[PDB]
RNA sequence: CCAUCUAUAAUUUUGAAUAAAAAUUUUGCCGUUGCUAUGGC
């Protein structure tokens, strides 16, 4: 079965511009 | 508490402005009033007054904030936006842009003007023949802070790159006038953004702006000049970069008209260091497609006599190189004969390179490599004449 | 108009390029009308 | 920092305009002069035009998008608009009109299942007929 | 491929020094264990 499970598991720029200015 | 509080006021104020039928979304209602013509005009007034007050609030307190809240309040701003039409949004906004006393404010409320324009079309060409002349009016009120003059500048130049030409052409030239005069303007931000706004008007106007071409070509020259003294700048290479695609952009433009000044523009190209290659190389492949060889020819002599001989600049002498040998492999027959003189003049001084040549000897030896192959290139194609009296 | 302030010679000979050369065609057919 | 970010936009816009291929703004020395050299064949052999196709594309889809929101919102308004001026009987010429060409549009689909008039000739004759001796009434 | 010429690296002069400058000539991934060696896929 746990072979079984391994075969399973193998199978806004607005929004930036205002931010970076709060920085400044 | 009071923090806890505010962020759940924002979400509440965030879940009804938010677009989850006509009755429940705001939209819909601010529409069918403006569809409406028994609607009072008057209350259409309210409604854009009331949204001024409401996209001023939500700005303030973005400008004013916390990471979550800040957050918060765009999903409201971005809401607000979307409220109104762009028709009522420019008519409720402008005006609002002289109201405010609030640089901050101010700075903001530019943006959103340009990314209402972002996706719009031929519809608004009414519209913003309006905010060019509101924003060309503000300009010389807003001399005085620098990012509201540079973000003013470069709407305008988002404005004037989209459908620019169907513009009227008195806010085109107008604009043109504008952004020449603050080329001169001694903060770096101004300049690139001027630099930029006459590369679009330029492209728009063509052959038109040939009027303010004394006034672009030859400051720019001497800006290029001031920009390798001024090598602590920190925007030099944006600056170098702004300088060469002027160039860039008049050299398809008006070719004919920047022949005579084409040596300066080549110098700028050969000396502009912080620049990357690849655009200064891209540059010249622009000159050979567009402007006439025979002229190029010519000047490579004098260039290279005077600054790339003794410059000692590797990249210089190359990019010099992909210069002369890309002319050669381009020019006719009949323009070849022509300017033979010319070119083994230049074709002697460049074997004698080596002499006063300050690089190791693979770099002269692989330099010369391809000055052979060119003049090779370049005698044929040629005529027995033309050559025997050369030889 | 032909800008001549601040322009060299051949600038301006190519602002009387554009001009003279559209003007041709309607000039000629003008003179074809009059005939 | 603004100034930074606005002064890498504006200039990069116009690299992308004019200049498609370029990259964007973000040894022995006779090495350096091979490179060079070699750059500008490949340079000179590449597809702006493409270049220049995949992005108008890309700005024409989401455009398109815009305005089908736009367009399909405002029908939505319009149908709303026409609802209360109706129950108000506050109809304009247009709008009675439009109303009026619905009456055609829902009246002429029902003429099929009405069905035509000449089957009506003989399904009726044979009505009569299946009627009478079922309903008799004759006495 | 060979030579040659560059490149990289090392000793040396001015030099507090940086600096230039002559001059010469153990793993694809993941651990443990030292300051090196071996466990899993």
């Amino acid at each position: 079965k746990k072979q079984v499970e391994q075969r399973l598991e193998f199978y806004l720029a607005i929004q930036e511009a205002m931010e970076l200015y709060n920085k400044d | 508490e009071f923090l806890t509080f505010m962020n759940n006021t924002f979400e509440f104020i965030n879940k009804i402005t938010e677009e989850t039928d006509v009755r429940r979304n705001l939209r819909l209602k601010v529409y069918s009033v403006l569809l409406d013509e028994t609607s009072d005009k008057k209350l259409i007034r309210n409604i854009r007054e009331e949204f001024g007050t409401l996209l001023e609030g939500v700005l303030f307190f973005i400008n004013s904030v916390t990471t979550e809240i800040k957050e918060i309040l765009f999903k409201v701003l971005g809401n607000v936006l979307q409220i109104l039409p762009v028709d009522e949004f420019v008519n409720a906004v402008l005006p609002l842009l002289s109201t405010s006393t609030n640089e901050d404010i101010r700075y903001h409320l530019t943006l959103v003007i340009g990314s209402k324009f972002e996706l719009e079309g031929s519809e608004a060409i009414p519209i913003v023949n309006n905010v060019m002349k509101v924003l060309l009016d503000r300009m010389p009120l807003e001399s005085k802070s620098v990012v509201i003059s540079q973000v003013i500048l470069n709407t305008m130049t988002a404005l004037v790159s989209k459908y620019g030409k169907k513009l009227e052409g008195s806010i085109l030239t107008q604009a043109l006038t504008l952004a020449t005069e603050k080329v001169s303007s001694d903060m770096t931000e101004v300049k690139i953004s001027s630099l930029a706004l006459i590369t679009n008007c330029v492209q728009v106007l063509g052959v038109k702006s040939i009027a303010f071409y004394p006034k672009i070509v030859p400051p720019s020259i001497k800006l290029f000049d001031a920009s390798l003294a001024d090598s602590s700048n920190p925007l030099k290479e944006q600056l170098q970069v702004a300088i060469l695609l002027l160039f860039a952009g008049l050299i398809k433009r008006i070719p004919s008209f920047l022949m005579s000044n084409i040596l300066d523009v080549l110098h700028v190209i050969y000396f502009s260091r912080e620049v990357d290659s690849s655009i200064r190389l891209s540059v010249i492949s622009l000159i050979i497609e567009n402007i006439d060889l025979k002229e190029v020819l010519k000047v490579l002599f004098r260039i290279w006599s005077t600054e790339i001989a003794t410059s000692n600049d590797t990249v210089a002498v190359s990019l010099f190189l992909s210069t002369l040998e890309s002319t050669v492999e381009n020019i006719d027959k009949k323009s070849a004969t022509s300017q033979s003189p010319i070119f083994f003049k230049l074709l002697l001084s460049l074997f004698e390179f080596r002499s006063i040549s300050s690089f190791d000897n693979n770099t002269i030896s692989r330099i010369e490599a391809s000055v052979h192959e060119i003049s090779n290139s370049y005698v044929l194609k040629m005529n027995d004449k033309v050559f025997r009296p050369l030889f | 108009e032909i800008t001549v302030d601040g322009l060299d010679a051949n600038q301006v000979w190519w602002q009387v390029k554009l001009v003279l050369d559209s003007i041709d065609g309607d000039l000629i057919q003008g003179i074809q009308e009059l005939k | 920092q603004t100034s930074k970010y606005q002064a890498t936009s504006v200039v990069n816009g116009l690299l992308s305009n004019l200049l498609p291929g370029v990259p964007k703004i973000r040894g022995s020395k006779a090495q350096l002069i091979d490179r060079n050299l070699k750059k500008r064949v490949q340079l000179q052999n590449r597809d702006v035009h493409k270049i220049k196709k995949k992005c108008k594309l890309v700005k024409k889809k989401k455009v398109k998008k815009h305005k089908l929101d736009k367009e399909q919102l405002e029908q939505l308004a319009k149908h709303q608009v026409l609802k209360k001026h109706q129950h108000e009987g506050t109809l304009t010429d247009h709008e009675r009109k439009y109303l009026n060409k619905l009456i055609k549009r829902n009246s002429q689909n029902l003429r099929s299942w009405d069905l035509e008039e000449e089957v009506r000739d003989e399904l009726e004759d044979i009505q009569q007929s299946i009627l009478k001796d079922t309903v008799s009434t004759a006495n």
